């Protein structure tokens, strides 16, 4: 019902799409970008004829940050908190698209505090009895095999890069500061299921966006659309891609009641 | 590879 | 800070005419309305100094807006060919801005005319197709018929006729107008003869010129047979040059600089000719400026028709839809369905 | 991807393939 | 925050702004 | 029928139907509470 | 197929706010007559084209000019799939349609080339035939553009001389029901315009038309 | 009412709603001039030791009202509003009560508001020959000023087409005629001032003279520029087509917003409920009034505390 | 009259005169001063009876064509009449094709006429594939248009449909452009989603001047023979080959015609690179350019994919040929200073492998794997040559 | 000959006799050389000759609906308002990669 | 009554106007012909509904879904005023059986 | 409406609402008052080292030009209002780089003294 997109800017945000493009002929530390986008679209103007919405589809962003052993200027001038070995703090907006326009949900600030906050001590002396109950019934899913519907120039580049990335801040995350914390940590970030919505509900959940001051909100979308790259044409594309690969689904679900149809007729 | 079902230049052929 | 919906916080005036003083505001409070806290790192500014005084422009195009903003509002210019065409077309509109004031409102009253016209819907012809001049131009009109018919009644299409009719009609609108700014754009709407473009067209005249002497130049200096008027050839030769040793891409297969001298050089005749008849010096033509009014009359006939030829291909598909549906009826019609009319075995 | 087993000598020889399976993969400087 | 090394200037200044009159505003009490 | 194509009780009934949907579509249930 | 929803963002007027902002007004169009049972460049968006239509050659003159050819009246198969051609109409010569307006700007020597026959002279008649007439058309009307005093388009040739049921499969270009339009996207215009461009008086799969202005009917009350 | 293009002569249902509108005859029959007969004279309306209010209501068949204020001290007149059928009662009237007309202020530049604005200036100019009237509008009006010939055609008023509107013509704050050097009448318009829309209480005033001051307030919604004159001195409030009796300004028009028309609405809530208010059409009332009584400020305050973001309210059949 | 010649280093032959095409003649400029009275009758208007008397199609065409630009676009955005939209490309004040591509959505968004959006706001693809291939010719004169036209490429895929023939001309694009591999991976992007590669576009790639709407209008008569060689060339490489090796063939004679030398051979480099199986056509031309540049512009890893493509498909005197001029262009004393072209063990392996599969069938490949594997391992004695010598003389 | 002019009785009699699927598809195509006045008449003289006036014929019309049907959809037409081998190709390679994928499994 | 319901649940459907699929205005003729009304098809039991759609109706399983929430809700087909004379509104109240499913 | 549409005359055309004077005939000003308006004399391009900055000028009618920060930004807007010599549009300028020591005493300089020194010197 999903798919999930990558993108890795190497030496921060300089390096992005926007503050690349010059007029001519006249270190940080890298950013990770995930867009988990599921299927979930639909028009709140057949419940509510007064609101003027066509189409609402929501989609969450997933920026974490990566330090580098290259970058000498600023490296121990301060305690780097986006470090997976410090904290592991990341960046969950929440976003959603209403007409092809993109509007934030909620900015969350997520590290392996908080996750350590609801197993541990969210209660008095315990953690959250729902979110405690939640980890103990955690049931892998059956392996998928993905398609790759990748950017053409980076299709036949590397294939294994997004498992690479992932496998980079798991192992640097199981063995960091908070050892033990992983595991909420992984339901914590875990974009698919009502599980990792509730455990998402239970941390801070930002300010309500539309309170905050007018200079903030043109300066949170100029950092996520101009200097993150999540932009309009991104959003605009996961509309097209949550249409298309619904279409891809529905053939595969034309083959499976053919499939089911033959082998009771041959049987009965 | 066709097999139609009127045809309007095969009579005229025939008969030449 | 954070704002509620419904609750607002009180502030103090600052009494100096509002937020927006009335009366005026000063060079030093429109200095920081000058320099407002725009963003640097997405913001650019510039002065020019023209002699006694400078002009400041500060523009900021914003970071949500760059994927989805129109090309024509955010005229960003990425390149040196989209700087060079960019500013040509915003020349264009900028120039038909502030030159058809001149004649529409906010123009002066002896600048100001217009035509009448009526179509018939039936038989789709034009009845009335005129101007609507004042009394000063309509003396001009008479001017310019009784001494042609005092010229062309003796010798030689009819009695009742026009003579150049389509010439002084565009010269008695010319000559009725007071300002000079709104005599450039009648210049232009007949034919383009307004001296922007025909100095745009003699600045690339010797543009043409200069180059044709630098061509002349290399096939001298290489060698030690040529055409005409190798100017109009010279912008074809020199890209074929600057592409054969290396330095360039492209050779040029453009052959509308072909003929360029000899239209040109008819185009300020015509543009001559066209201030010689406002002068009312009309009463001695010489033999080339006769065969110049002969053409630039036909010329200018058949531009005051252009929007009505578009009417009248509308009023064609409007009759065409209201046709009887189906290959026809057999009360009206001359030939049998199914066969050509020309066919030798037609009558069975 | 995660394959659930019933016995302690099964997890070991699986991990023991899966050393096999990371050195053969290139090794170390 | 120099802008050839850090191009996020509209953001951290704008919340450095934002820490400084949520805390110097004297409408929010201290203690609980 | 010559000049318009049409007859009155044709044109109302037409009138009727291209504006079907800004009519009527619901009948708007529910209670608004005050919130300032 | 079962029905997709499609992504666009039109949307009917609601019941509550008022009709406002009457410099663009969507209202339904219909048309006096039915035009989707005829000829295709017979219908209502191709009328400005009525006098480039080249005139009808017949199955019944097609037949006469098989038993009886004149020596430069030039059949002209204007079919361009070769897997979808099976049968030779006879005295007729191959010139496929894609490569028309490169075919009539050769001299008569690059012609006989390029193609094995003779350029047809501009007062020779040419007589065109595709599947339905439809490639046979295009081509016509390249072939008028070129001075070709007699052209003329014998439409649905090959389906009516061998009695074949084909199609030159022309595509209509139709947005597929993932692209999002033009005018959902964008700043070109204000948000009052935006809004009143994009909303439509009933269903989406009838035609509409623009009103660029309007007046209040002060006369009625 | 718009311009016949290609599709909407091939349509059908422009022939459906042609002959559903107006019977079989098909064009609409335009708002014609009053004559002279069933006219009434001007009356009137307030006298105060400041100012005079002098109105004639009724003058148009668009159903508009005519005012204009007298300063008592300075003898200066001020039409507000100039659409008169009939600008030769006005002449006379300014002419036996010895006035000056000045300036004409306007509220914005619909047809039954500048109908017969040259009429006015030129009668009055006339009168004057035995300095010009200057007019002051918005420059948001425009858009409206464009489309005076086109709302010319669409009414039937055909004498008034091919007319030169005077805020059209240069003035002030325009480029002068570059003019061969061997004629000012229309030429140049030194008393023309254009009203800006950072309407304040402080200084967006007119000083009318004697101290009485007419604090005009941008206030759109039914135009892209529409001014309302207020005088709190004397408690009137020209409110030109925002507010009527019992009802508001249409929004069925073109440069027409609800939420314009309802944040014009709620910047009116810090006058007194003693403030008459007079408008463009009808009978005039007073604030507290249309605070009580009224249904459009009751929808647009429901709205507001319901929790609507864009309170959208507005007329669609009413005066234009 | 003695005029020099661009260096294209192109091989003179009749197989390759299809990409002599394109080539600008001299010629045409000796032929220049007969067609000046034909160019100066053109620029005079019809009369006014003749116009009035003209049909609905060409009044409006010759109307709407005279017309500035944007009062062309209000008159069919009043009239809806969208088929005029190729004569408001060929306007005298036209901007940029992206503005124009602007302008063509917003004349559909305000048009009379609307309907259904699923067909009012889908322009035809012939359109597209001449706004794009404009956009190529500007490409072609300035590089630095390619930024908005990615941009505009990143507004039409949202909006219009893609199609091979827009994906085709992008191909052109970001070929005119300098860009090299995006190219080639655009173009193994459309060889994996079968879709073909459009043949106009194909041959406009191997014409680097002729802006397509004066060849569309048709104003340059001749070089139509040309057009026509590299559409039917281009039809004859689809039937056997994917999407990927045509664009290849053409963005190698497009870098050869604009004397991109270093281009050309990123080409190479970059289809072999990526995975590109290049046409033998292909193969045989940079063989050919090869020896015409006698191995002068040319890398080791060029070298490598050349070796490379030989060994897949190719003869073994092109292949001999190419190693030897290598392995002596290394022994020149020019390009001691550049480093010397070395074959790491795993594509050694395989060129050899691949050598020696051709070998098993061919006697000619046979015959010579011994000197193939000498010349790449790098130690070449010259007794192999002369016994080469010994047994072609006797 | 003169189509138009034909009687309408006649030709609603010779119409309605065809029922042969060769013939009809011939009719389609010849009901266009009709006029549009004599093409709304034969629609009022097909459902007066099998309606109410059906006693005007010596013998009764046969039921052909599928006759009546057409003159009745082409009457209204003319008066005014008021690849199958590279698709199939396409079929077998998607089920080919939804059992390599697992979506159709074998039998349990 | 009937009719107008009927016509309501085939047309489209909302401010994007979705087109109902299913046509149940084709078994408005056999629903009248039968004699059974809209106010009498609410009287219907359980089991005399499954003899209606299944015997008569012939209605399939996607026209039974559309035409039974105008069945659950009791719909009462009655012809409310309106400002025409021609009045296409219909009480969409559920009705109760104390005042015979009239709401 | 759909005049309005494509320009002139349209939403987004900035300058159909008026020109500018650029004439002597009023305001006769001095130095200080272009020194205080000048744009490198402002305090937040005083401090501001990393954008690039260029100096132009004009040999036609003779104007400096100096822009900031065009790089990341290069509107083509900008300069529409240039006015170049008689009245002509800002296409007609055909500027020449020059450096920052001889853009100030340049600067203070009439026109026709900045077209001879452009001319007849340097
Ligand atoms: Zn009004
Ligand atoms: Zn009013
Ligand atoms: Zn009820
Ligand atoms: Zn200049």
């Amino acid at each position: 019902n999903y798919f999930v997109m990558t993108r890795t800017l190497k030496n921060g945000v300089q390096s992005a799409e926007l503050n690349n493009r010059r007029y001519r002929s006249v270190s940080r530390a890298d950013v990770h970008l995930t867009v988990f986008a599921p299927f979930r679209v639909y028009d709140p103007s057949l419940h509510d004829p007064t609101v003027d919405i066509c189409e609402w589809s929501s989609f969450d962003l997933v920026v974490q940050k990566t330090v580098p052993d290259n970058m000498v200027a600023n490296k121990l001038l301060q305690p780097l908190s986006c470090t997976p070995q410090d904290g592991a703090l990341s960046m969950y907006v929440c976003l959603a698209s209403v007409n092809s326009e993109m509007r934030i949900r909620s900015i969350q600030l997520l590290s392996m505090k908080e996750a350590q906050a609801l197993v541990e001590h969210a209660c008095f002396g315990n953690g959250e009895p729902l979110f405690l109950e939640l980890l103990r019934r955690r049931g892998r899913r059956r392996p998928l095999v993905e398609r790759r519907f990748d950017d053409p120039r980076l299709r036949y580049e590397e294939v294994a890069q997004p498992q690479q990335v992932a496998d980079e801040a798991a192992v640097a995350c199981s063995s960091s500061c908070y050892g033990p914390y992983y595991p909420a940590f992984e339901m914590l970030m875990d974009s698919c299921g009502s599980a990792g919505e509730y455990s998402r509900a239970l941390c801070y959940g930002g300010p309500y966006v539309s309170e905050l001051s007018r200079e903030l909100c043109d300066a949170l979308l100029d950092y996520i659309k101009g200097d993150l790259g999540v932009s309009d044409q991104l959003c605009e594309y996961v509309c097209q891609m949550q249409f298309f690969l619904e279409q891809e689904e529905y053939m595969t679900w034309l083959g499976q009641v053919q499939h089911v149809a033959n082998a009771v007729s041959r049987t009965a | 590879k066709s097999d139609p079902a009127v045809d309007n230049v095969a009579p005229l052929r025939d008969e030449d | 800070a954070r704002r509620k919906w419904g609750q607002k916080t009180w502030s103090p005036t600052a009494t100096n005419g509002g937020a927006a003083p009335a009366n005026g505001v000063s060079a030093q409070e429109a200095l920081q309305i000058a320099y407002r806290p725009m963003p640097p790192s997405q913001t650019v500014e510039y002065e020019e100094d023209f002699g006694h005084n400078l002009m400041i422009h500060r523009e900021y195009i914003s970071k949500r807006c760059r994927d989805r903003v129109s090309f024509e509002l955010s005229a960003l210019s990425y390149s040196n060919l989209e700087l060079r065409r960019g500013q040509e077309h915003l020349a264009g509109i900028m120039n038909r801005e502030r030159r058809g004031v001149s004649v529409g409102a906010s123009g002066a009253p002896d600048d100001q005319v217009q035509m009448q016209t009526d179509v018939d819907a039936n038989s789709r012809e034009v009845l009335s197709a005129r101007y609507l001049f004042n009394e000063r131009r309509l003396q001009f009109c008479d001017r310019f018929q009784n001494f042609f018919q005092s010229k062309l009644e003796n010798s030689a299409n009819g009695h009742e006729k026009q003579h150049l009719f389509s010439l002084m009609e565009a010269c008695a609108v010319i000559f009725g107008c007071e300002t000079e700014a709104a005599r450039e754009t009648y210049y232009r709407m007949f034919l383009g003869l307004d001296s922007e473009t025909l100095l745009e067209e003699d600045e690339a005249l010797r543009n043409r010129i200069a180059d044709a002497k630098l061509v002349q130049r290399v096939l001298e200096n290489n060698k030690g047979n040529l055409p005409e008027e190798f100017e109009e050839y010279a912008p074809l030769y020199k890209a074929y040059i600057t592409h054969a040793v290396g330095k360039g891409p492209v050779a040029s297969y453009d052959i509308s600089t072909l003929g360029s001298t000899g239209l040109t050089a008819e185009r300020r005749r015509w543009r001559t000719l066209m201030e010689k008849i406002v002068r009312e010096d009309y009463h001695t033509m010489t033999e080339v400026e006769q065969m110049d009014a002969i053409v630039l009359n036909e010329q200018l006939h058949t531009v005051k028709f252009f929007d009505l030829k578009i009417g009248d291909a509308i009023r064609d598909i409007l009759q065409l839809l209201q046709r009887e549906t189906g290959v026809g009826s057999s009360v009206n019609r001359d030939t049998p369905v199914g066969i050509s009319p020309n066919n030798p075995e037609r009558r069975v | 991807q995660q394959v659930v087993y019933r016995s302690i000598r099964d997890c070991r020889e699986r991990a023991f393939h899966l050393i096999q399976e990371l050195v053969s993969s290139p090794g170390v400087a | 925050l120099p802008p050839s090394d850090f191009p996020e200037n509209a953001l951290l200044k704008c919340i450095e702004k934002e820490i400084e009159d949520e805390a110097l505003r004297l409408d929010k009490e201290e203690c609980p | 029928m010559t000049v318009h194509g049409t007859s009155l009780p044709s044109t109302y009934r037409m009138h009727k139907d291209i504006n079907k949907a800004q009519r009527n579509d619901r009948k708007l249930s529910g209670n608004r509470f005050k919130v300032l | 197929q079962a029905d997709r929803r499609t992504r666009h963002h039109m949307m009917v007027d609601g019941q509550i706010n008022p009709r406002e902002w009457f410099n663009w007004h969507p209202k339904e169009y219909q048309p006096w007559y039915f035009d989707r049972h005829k000829f295709l460049y017979e219908q209502r968006q191709y009328a400005q084209f009525h006098h480039l239509l080249c005139h009808q050659v017949y199955l019944k003159d097609m037949l006469h000019l098989m038993r009886y050819p004149e020596p430069y009246t030039h059949i002209i198969d204007c079919r361009t799939s070769t897997q979808k051609m099976h049968r030779w109409v006879p005295h007729s010569l191959w010139l496929p349609r894609d490569e028309v307006e490169y075919a009539l700007q050769l001299s008569a020597d690059e012609f006989l080339d390029m193609y094995g026959f003779r350029k047809p002279d501009k007062s020779d008649d040419v007589i065109l035939l595709s599947h339905n007439g439809i490639y046979s058309e295009q081509a016509g009307w390249e072939w008028k553009k070129q001075f070709f005093q007699h052209v003329y388009n014998y439409r649905g040739g090959t389906n009516e001389l061998f009695g074949e049921s084909y199609s030159d499969m022309n595509v209509s270009d139709v947005l597929s029901p993932w692209k999002g339009p033009f005018p959902q996207s964008g700043v070109f215009v204000d948000k009052w315009s935006k809004r009143k461009v994009l909303t439509r008086t009933g269903p989406f799969d009838r035609q509409y038309e623009m009103q660029d202005f309007a007046l209040p009917d002060l006369e009625l009350e | 009412s718009y311009t016949p293009n290609l599709t909407s002569l091939t349509n059908q249902v422009n022939r459906s709603e042609r002959l559903r509108k107006w019977g079989s005859a098909g064009v609409p029959p335009g708002v014609p001039r009053i004559p002279r007969l069933e006219a009434k004279g001007i009356a009137i309306l307030h006298e105060s030791p400041k100012v005079i209010l002098a109105g004639r209501s009724r003058c148009n068949n668009f159903d508009s009202n005519q005012y204009m204020l007298i300063n008592k001290a300075t003898k200066r007149c001020l039409l507000v509003d100039a659409s008169d059928d009939w600008p030769d009662d006005w002449a006379a009237f300014i002419g036996a009560s010895d006035l000056t007309l000045t300036h004409v202020f306007l509220t914005h530049c619909h047809i039954d508001n500048i109908i017969n604005l040259n009429a006015f200036l030129t009668i009055c100019g006339s009168r004057q020959k035995q300095d010009e009237i200057g007019v002051m509008w918005c420059p948001a009006e425009e858009c409206w000023v464009q489309n005076f010939k086109r709302s010319c055609e669409r009414y039937g008023r055909f004498e008034e087409m091919h007319q030169v509107l005077p805020m059209m013509c240069r003035s002030l704050y325009t480029p002068q005629h570059l003019v061969d050097p061997v004629r000012n009448a229309r030429h140049l318009r030194r008393n023309d001032v254009l009203l800006s829309a950072a309407t304040n209480r402080a200084t967006s005033f007119i000083d009318f003279g004697n101290g009485v001051l007419l604090y005009y307030i941008f206030s759109p919604g039914h135009s892209p520029g529409h001014m309302m004159l207020h005088i709190p001195t004397e408690r009137i409030l020209f409110s030109g087509d925002l507010l009527f009796f019992n009802k508001v300004g249409r929004v069925d028009l073109p440069w027409a917003t609800g939420v314009r028309l309802a944040e014009s609405l709620r910047l009116l809530e810090a006058l007194p409920d003693n403030t008459v208010v007079v408008p463009g059409h009808g009978r005039m009332t007073t604030l507290g009034r249309e605070r009580r009584e009224n249904k459009a400020l009751q929808q647009c305050y429901q709205r507001q505390e319901i929790g609507k973001q864009e309170v959208s309210v507005g007329f669609n059949e009413g005066y234009l | 009259t003695q005029l020099p010649d661009p260096p294209y280093y192109l091989p003179h032959s009749p197989r390759f005169d299809a990409e002599r095409c394109g080539t600008f003649n001299k010629k045409w400029l000796l032929n220049l001063p007969a067609l000046k009275p034909l160019v100066r009758n053109s620029t005079y208007l019809p009369k006014k009876e003749e116009l009035w008397r003209a049909p609905t199609h060409e009044a409006l065409e010759t109307i709407i064509g005279h017309l500035p630009y944007h009062d062309a676009l209000r008159y069919i955005t009043e009239h809806s009449l969208f088929l005029l939209f190729p004569t408001v490309l060929r306007a005298r004040d036209a901007p940029l094709p992206h503005v124009i591509y602007e302008d063509f959505m917003k004349s559909c968004t305000f048009a009379s006429l609307q309907n259904p959006p699923e067909e009012q706001f889908a322009l035809p693809s012939v359109l597209l594939r001449t706004l794009l291939c404009m956009a190529a010719y500007h490409c072609t004169l300035d590089a630095d248009y390619f930024t908005t036209c990615q941009m505009l490429f990143g507004r039409m895929e949202q909006q219009q449909q893609t199609t091979p023939e827009v994906l085709s001309a992008w191909v052109y694009c970001c070929t005119a452009s300098g860009r090299v591999d995006e190219a080639l991976t655009y173009a193994k992007y459309m060889a994996d989603c079968s879709a073909p590669f459009d043949v106009t576009v194909f041959s406009l790639m191997q014409h680097p001047s002729l802006n397509p709407i004066e060849v569309e209008d048709g104003s340059v008569p001749h070089s139509a023979k040309g057009l026509l060689l590299q559409r039917r060339l281009g039809n004859r490489l689809h039937t056997a080959y994917r999407s990927d090796a045509v664009a290849a063939h053409g963005m190698f004679v497009y870098y050869a015609l604009t004397l991109s030398h270093v281009r050309k051979w990123e080409v190479i480099r970059a289809a072999a690179a990526l995975g590109v199986t290049l046409a033998e056509r292909t193969v045989v031309l940079a063989v050919e350019v090869f020896a015409r540049e006698k191995g002068m512009r040319c890398g080791p890893k060029t070298v490598k994919a050349l070796t490379h493509f030989l060994a897949q498909d190719g003869t073994v005197g092109h292949l001999l040929y190419v190693l030897l001029r290598a392995r002596k262009n290394e022994l020149l004393p020019e390009f001691r200073d550049l480093p010397h072209t070395t074959f790491s063990e795993e594509e050694q392996e395989l060129v050899l492998q691949c050598v020696a599969q051709r070998a098993r069938h061919d006697d000619s490949f046979a015959v010579a794997a011994t000197l193939v594997s000498s010349l790449v391992r790098e130690d070449d004695p010259s007794e192999l040559l002369m016994a080469f010598a010994r047994a072609a003389r006797n | 000959a003169d189509l138009d002019r034909v009687e309408a009785r006649s030709v609603v009699i010779a119409l309605n006799a065809v029922t042969n699927a060769d013939v009809y598809e011939f009719v389609k195509k010849y009901l266009f050389n009709f006029g549009e006045r004599k093409v709304k008449f034969l629609r009022t003289t097909y459902s007066d000759l099998r309606g109410h006036g059906a006693g005007k014929l010596r013998i009764p019309l046969k039921e052909n609906d599928n006759m009546y049907y057409h003159v009745c959809w082409h009457s209204s037409i003319r008066s005014p308002r008021q690849p199958n081998a590279k698709i199939d190709d396409i079929v077998k390679d998607k089920i080919e990669k939804w059992k390599a994928e697992g979506l159709l499994p074998e039998d349990y | 009554s009937l009719k107008l319901i009927l016509e309501k649940l085939s047309g489209h459907v909302g401010r994007r106007q979705y087109k109902m699929l299913c046509n149940l205005e084709k078994h408005y003729d056999k629903l009248k012909d039968e004699g059974i009304d809209w106010h009498e098809l609410k009287w219907l039991s359980r089991e005399e509904l499954i003899v209606l759609f299944d015997k008569v109706l012939h209605l399939t399983r996607t026209e039974r879904a559309a035409l039974l929430p105008a069945i659950e809700a009791k719909v009462c087909g009655v012809l409310r005023q309106t400002d025409s004379r021609h009045s296409t509104v219909v009480c969409m109240n559920r009705g109760n059986a104390n005042h015979g499913w009239r709401c | 409406s759909r005049s309005t549409v494509f320009g002139p005359g349209s939403l987004y055309s900035f300058t159909k609402f008026g020109s500018f004077n650029r004439s002597p005939t009023n305001c006769t000003l001095n130095k200080r008052m272009k020194d205080i308006f000048r744009l490198e004399n402002q305090k937040h391009i005083r401090n501001d080292f990393d954008r690039e900055r260029r100096y132009r000028m004009c040999t036609k009618c003779g104007i400096t030009t100096v822009t900031i920060n065009f790089n990341n930004v290069p509107s083509a807007r900008v300069g529409l209002w240039g006015r170049c010599a008689d009245d002509k549009d800002y296409t007609h300028h055909r500027m020449v780089d020059i450096t920052q020591r001889e853009y100030e005493v340049l600067r203070e300089s009439p026109v026709e003294k900045r077209l001879n020194w452009w001319r007849y010197e340097r």
